[PDB]
């Protein structure tokens, strides 16, 4: 992968996975007959990891600007993120997209547990025109598992409202595997989430929402996608082309 | 019928679609049940 | 004492202490709506009342006792049993019909015989005159209400939200309201019985002035309850906590010392 | 000095003069009124503030005038025309129907309150 | 092994293999390793754990050349299916059925744990779309059940919403349609076993999911065949 | 015999601390939950046993019959070891061609079931 | 601890004492979360009762003189066996539970009892 | 840290040194002592952890000729405050400043906790019997305040006693006082910086603990520097 | 401290702390190759500290009637009073002062805890 970095490219790569990988490096250890430590890890497994993961970078200028981004797997048991293992690689990358059981089954899929997922990176990382609707969502959500409690009669106008939203923009997120979207096939979804176009349409059918309002956009609103898809940004105009195009599908 | 009863009647006839709010509604709908009992046991379990 | 043991039972209170908490945010939400219950019922118990006051209206006895089906409210329950059962010395002979079935499982402890009518299913939204009237509707028919020289209902009293109290309230029957001794300070027209109209909506006002207030007491109850539920859930969850930590760290250790020791030869 | 209430919300709790549908037919209780205790049927009730009047609808209840002029006015349901004609009328017919199907005793008890409603 | 293979490659053709049960291989593996000089690696396990493994498993698999449809019985050392051997074990297989020991202790049999067994082709491009949906709501509807498992106790049965009351009584439902008296077990039962066809599994679910048979008591569901055993046991619990 | 008797003995045991479970909810139960709550716990009880007094099948099949069919559930909770040794006796005297029947055939037809339904009602009443 | 050494009476009171005791302590988080207000009134009475035998266990021992401020107390074995058998059979549940603590055999908790009035 | 300490044994400065993170120092020990061979202490730590950490610390002190000042950034792992790794560190730090999502949320900058963040020194006879006073009285209103949030979400404002609605409206300012714009972040932020001197920052707040300025809106104690600066803001907002 | 006690005057001895005192000593046993104990200690850890409290002492009239007295201080973690190293020194020494973290955030100071502190020994030397 390093090769294209270094001429000025750009590789992805996927360790499928790092704790197999620690496994096999402590077996030779042991074998080696060198210092044990915790879980019969060598002194130098840490090492093991840093190196390798320290390789991934984006050069300089001077240095022709090319790139390698690294997505480690580990793999947790029971959800032990104390463990050995996966403490050294959580603190040596950048973030964690942290999966789970729980919302696998209950049908958000990707499992992402939001509220123990970051990127460190951030919005630096993130193009302008979903950041614009993302900046919101973070919290509409934030918010929504601080009063997800609440879900089951008596509730205010305030918390109940939160409850509409938050329910929507989950169902929104869930994707088929094998299938991602472009960014200019994403912002106008989140738009519509964020900024309340969803909350009239009933929980299951904002399935064949998304559905349906792309292929509306792309018969009839392909320029905007590809003002999206070709500048990346959001200008005042082009919210205000984008609220009219939601609203207008949404009354149907 | 008793006289409450007769009020009822025409205090959810009075009800009976906006302005038809959420206490409103539920003022004409009772979870209640009676049950009467003897020696105790029962006399097996009816709505009100 | 494993620290498998030790996850889930940290696991399982910190979910009881967040139950807690949510059924006690439920209760102070549901406390505006108690209040708008109560003080509205308190108003209607002054003008409702007031007659009988200036007619000067006094009087085999039935008792309604009122509280819930629902648990989880402090004493509420067995202080009214408490003030029932006190009461119910002076008149072993009583008949009871019991609304909630807290308060029915308490004297059915104490007083099975005496249990004519159960109602149940109450505790849930607020009290409404239509439970009240179709109560009332079945006291005056299968309970034969209008033929007792006397009624009581037992309900609790709020006082504040910190602490209620045990009341009792009569209903007096025809009869009474027309022998009373300013019954003839009204010009009450002599025709279509009235003081028996009176007596049959007095009996389902005066209950819904009890429900109103035995619910608002016990909201009430139930938040001050599952606040110190959170309290002592959320205390014992940062002991166990303490525990986790030392047994988490005594598991390193110890295998720690197997690989060490099986190193060691 | 007038107490009207209802169960759920109460609405007065100083007046020169009430209408109500008492007894037998319509009174207005002035400010010095004899005593008495008349049944109200379900009706329109107005209160007056000089020529100042809000009417209501009204389930039914009991209307009290006090030894101490004070009116008490009690009634479950409680503006008029502002709050409360078709969707009275499809409960109207499906209590005529109703008679012919015990249960015959409500339900044509709210045929009296309709027809009653309908007149205003 | 051997000899499935042989059979696999020499006679070309389909075999099955049964193996219970494969966690013995690594634990008498184990239990040797100490005297063979090893340092012990964690939970006291063997340094070549995974790798002794892979050179098993890797053996049993289909080829080119002809078909091994093995199925292996898995131990669990103290229930934990962190256990390095079990946890090792899973990356190997197509299809896990995972049995557990709270179902059992609610008299379902077989155990099996519905939401953490999983197969490589629960796809709607191998089973259909409707197969599939079914099989996921179900799951849906189970997972419901088990998150409100908490309130149940605290606050009683009666403190749920609307729809959710509903999906946990359609969930305590299915939780008993999914027992199934198998003929080996008969001398456990007393009840002859039965066999289902998948097309009448997805059916029979599908309908359950709809409501279609909310008014028949739960006793119906358990230990039974196909939809029609249901409403043939809600005739003879009615007499 | 005592298969037999013992038909649902430990799945009904399983039922019925499922059910004590949610009697701590401090709820009040229906004709099915308390039926089978008040079973398990004289089913509980009966199977106490003191220690060096081991029973002999006869004996057991008995008791159990009796605790499963319903001829218990009316009897006070601390007079269940009362019952036990008295039904015991009575069956020794009065009965004895029964349990000669079950030691010795250790199986029972339908003659022996309801030979047993009849001297166990008969029982209940002294 | 057998009917056959101890007798079947002192057996019985042990058994019916661990009990009570047991159930308690069955209930120990129960009461430590949600409180005494929460438990069935046959519990509500179990437990009223353990917790005095739990204190009627104590007792001042004459060398911890020091430590308790009052005179040590031996009790007799069959004295201890009619006390316990007494408060099993609800004859002293109308009595505090300080009254139960730090003393003797049962005439000094009417004696304690009777003291505490004042 | 070497660096560090020339400055103050040559030149005689008050230095500061930044460790960022001193966890991984610990680590670091721990990972060559493994290497090394020791037998490892417990929780897998080398047994020369607290030495270890003396060697370092020991050496960050006030002398005659001046002072090495650090301040060390640390993370505590599993949130096990009691890891010998935070215990052994936490044995040498004097002070805590924490830095809170919980404060940056509000917009408060920097981000201190105003009552999570503690010191060894905030003592009368280390700062004055003034200056402690103000501090404590600070201290103690920010914890009314807290304790008062949760029944203003419910109630309403106006369920509060005299000097009690008087104090939360005087701890919403004493919040917003305790930001304060940052010299360095100008080339960000466009507002120049306060170096707020400490003389000037225990009068500021003793002038408005006596309650002096309650007559001044809550937006003029907002990225400020001296009470010369709430004076002087206060009157833009105005006129 | 000794010499006091051994010459007829009474010496009072401070061990703060006896914690990291154990932790020092630990440290050489590993280093030493000494098989870990509970939390990695040494067997003899309370050997450790045993023989030196006990040197603590009241003399007799015979020997001049000197007076060592230790105060020994504990470091817990996290108000456990349950640890190793607690027990052993609590086990060795004539009771424990023991001062609760949360009455000293609270203000309470000393933050003694009544119920958990005892003196073994003092009452009978008191001031009466």
């Amino acid at each position: 992968g390093e090769w294209f970095r270094d001429n000025g490219k750009h590789a992805l790569i996927v360790y499928d996975d790092l704790s197999k990988q620690a496994v096999a490096y402590r077996q030779l250890s042991l074998l080696l007959r060198r210092p044990p430590g915790r879980e019969a890890y060598p002194g130098d497994v840490f090492y093991l990891h840093s190196r390798l993961l320290e390789r991934a970078a984006k050069l300089s200028e001077k240095e022709g600007s090319g790139s390698l981004t690294a997505l480690p797997v580990i793999e947790t048991q029971g959800g032990d993120v104390s463990a050995y293992i996966p403490t050294n690689v959580i603190s040596i990358t950048d973030g964690q997209i942290f999966l789970e059981a729980e919302l696998f089954y209950k049908g958000i899929r990707p499992a992402i547990n939001v509220g123990l997922s970051v990127s460190r990176v951030g919005s630096a990382a993130q193009v302008k025109a979903l950041k614009q609707v993302a900046g919101s969502l973070k919290l509409f959500l934030a918010q929504y598992r601080e009063v997800a409690a609440f879900a089951q009669s008596d509730l205010d106008a305030s918390t109940k409202q939160t409850l509409v939203r938050g329910e929507r923009l989950t169902q929104l997120l869930k994707q088929n595997q094998y299938s991602p979207l472009a960014t200019e096939e994403q912002v106008p979804l989140i738009y519509a989430g964020v900024n309340g176009h969803l909350d009239g349409i009933e929980l299951s059918r904002i399935g064949e929402f998304e559905s349906s309002f792309l292929s509306y956009l792309k018969s009839n609103h392909n320029e905007l996608l590809t003002e999206i898809r070709e500048k990346g940004e959001l200008s005042k105009e082009l919210l205000a082309s984008l609220k009219s195009a939601t609203e207008s599908f949404v009354a149907t | 019928i008793s006289y409450a009863a007769y009020l009822n009647v025409a205090a959810q006839a009075i009800r009976s679609t906006e302005l038809q709010t959420a206490s409103v509604l539920n003022r004409s709908q009772t979870d209640a049940f009676y049950t009467q009992y003897k020696n105790a046991s029962e006399p097996t379990p009816i709505t009100k | 004492a494993t620290l498998k043991e030790v996850e889930m039972r940290l696991k399982s209170i910190k979910n009881i202490e967040k139950i807690t908490k949510t059924m006690k945010i439920v209760a102070s939400t549901r406390l505006s709506k108690a209040e708008k219950a109560k003080i509205s019922a308190k108003k209607m118990d002054e003008a409702e009342q007031l007659f009988y006051k200036n007619a000067e209206t006094k009087n085999k006895e039935l008792i309604v006792a009122i509280t819930s089906d629902k648990g989880l409210c402090g004493s509420i329950h067995s202080q009214l049993a408490k003030a029932v059962r006190r009461h119910l010395n002076d008149q072993p002979n009583a008949d009871i019909v019991t609304i909630g079935d807290k308060i029915k499982m308490q004297l059915l402890r104490t007083h099975p015989n005496n249990i004519k009518l159960s109602i149940n299913g109450i505790g849930k939204d607020a009290p409404t005159f239509q439970e009240s009237a179709l109560i009332a509707d079945k006291l005056l028919s299968v309970m034969k209400a209008g033929t007792y020289p006397k009624i009581s209902i037992f309900y609790n009293d709020p006082v504040s939200s910190l602490s209620f109290e045990p009341s009792e309230k009569p209903i007096f029957n025809a009869k009474t309201i027309e022998q009373s001794p300013s019954f003839g300070k009204f010009e009450i027209d002599t025709d279509a019985n009235v003081p028996r109209d009176l007596f049959e909506y007095t009996l389902a006002n005066q209950m819904l002035t009890a429900m109103a207030q035995g619910y608002a007491a016990e909201i009430s109850a139930r938040r001050n309850a599952m606040d110190n539920a959170s309290k002592n859930a959320g205390d014992m969850i940062n002991r166990y906590s303490i525990l986790y930590n030392r047994t988490r760290q005594a598991v390193i250790t110890n295998e720690l010392v197997d690989t060490i020791t099986g190193a060691s030869s | 000095k007038l107490q009207f209430a209802l169960p759920h919300e109460t609405l007065y709790s100083e007046v020169t003069q009430v209408n109500l549908p008492a007894k037998s037919g319509r009174i207005g209780v002035l400010a010095n009124h004899v005593p008495t205790v008349e049944q109200l049927l379900p009706g329109v009730v107005e209160v007056m503030e000089g020529s100042n009047s809000k009417k209501f609808f009204i389930s039914g209840g009991f209307a009290t005038v006090q030894p101490d002029s004070q009116l008490c006015v009690t009634a479950i349901e409680a503006p008029l025309e502002s709050f409360s004609e078709n969707i009275k009328n499809l409960l109207a017919e499906a209590k005529k129907n109703v008679s012919s199907s015990r249960e015959a005793a409500e339900a044509a008890i709210q045929v009296e309150v309709l027809e009653n409603l309908q007149s205003v | 092994l051997t000899i499935a293979e042989y059979f696999r490659d020499e006679e070309g053709q389909d075999v099955l293999l049964f193996i219970d049960n494969i966690f013995r291989f690594t634990q008498a593996g184990s239990e040797v390793s100490a005297l063979l000089g090893r340092i012990p690696s964690a939970v006291g396990y063997q340094p070549t754990l995974a790798t002794d493994m892979g050179l098993l498993q890797e053996r049993i698999t289909t080829t080119k050349k002809g078909s091994v449809t093995s199925v292996q019985a898995v131990y669990v050392p103290a229930d934990d299916l962190t256990d390095p051997a079990p946890a090792t074990t899973f990356a190997h297989l197509d299809a896990t059925t995972v049995l557990s020991r709270g179902i059992s202790e609610l008299g379902i049999y077989p155990a099996v744990d519905p939401l953490d067994s999983k197969s490589r082709l629960l796809d709607a491009a191998v089973v259909g779309q409707e197969h599939y949906d079914v099989a996921s709501k179900v799951q849906e509807t189970l997972q419901t059940y088990k998150s409100l498992q908490d309130i149940i106790a605290i606050l009683g049965m009666d403190e749920l919403s609307e729809q959710d009351k509903l999906t946990v009584e359609r969930a305590r439902k299915i939780q008993r349609f999914l027992s199934q008296p198998f003929a080996v077990a008969e001398v456990f039962t007393g009840i002859p076993g039965k066999l289902v066809r998948l097309k009448d599994t997805v059916a029979s679910f599908k309908a359950v999911l709809e409501g279609k048979y909310d008014n028949i008591p739960e006793h119906a569901f358990y230990m039974v065949g196909g939809i029609e055993d249901v409403v043939a046991k809600a005739e003879k619990l009615a007499a | 015999a005592l298969k037999q008797v013992a038909g649902s003995l430990k799945l009904f045991l399983a039922q019925y601390r499922e059910v004590a479970a949610f009697a701590q909810f401090g709820s009040d139960l229906d004709a099915s939950t308390k039926q089978t709550l008040v079973r398990g716990e004289r089913l509980t009880q009966l199977l106490k046993q003191n220690q060096y007094s081991p029973l002999a099948t006869e004996e057991q099949v008995p008791l159990i019959y009796a605790g499963v069919n319903g001829h218990l559930d009316g009897i006070e909770l601390s007079r269940i070891g009362e019952f036990e040794s008295s039904f015991l006796s009575y069956l020794k005297s009065n009965h004895n061609e029964l349990l000669t029947e079950i030691r010795e055939k250790g199986e029972l037809s339908k003659e022996l079931l309801a030979s047993l339904k009849s001297a166990t009602e008969s029982f209940v009443a002294t």
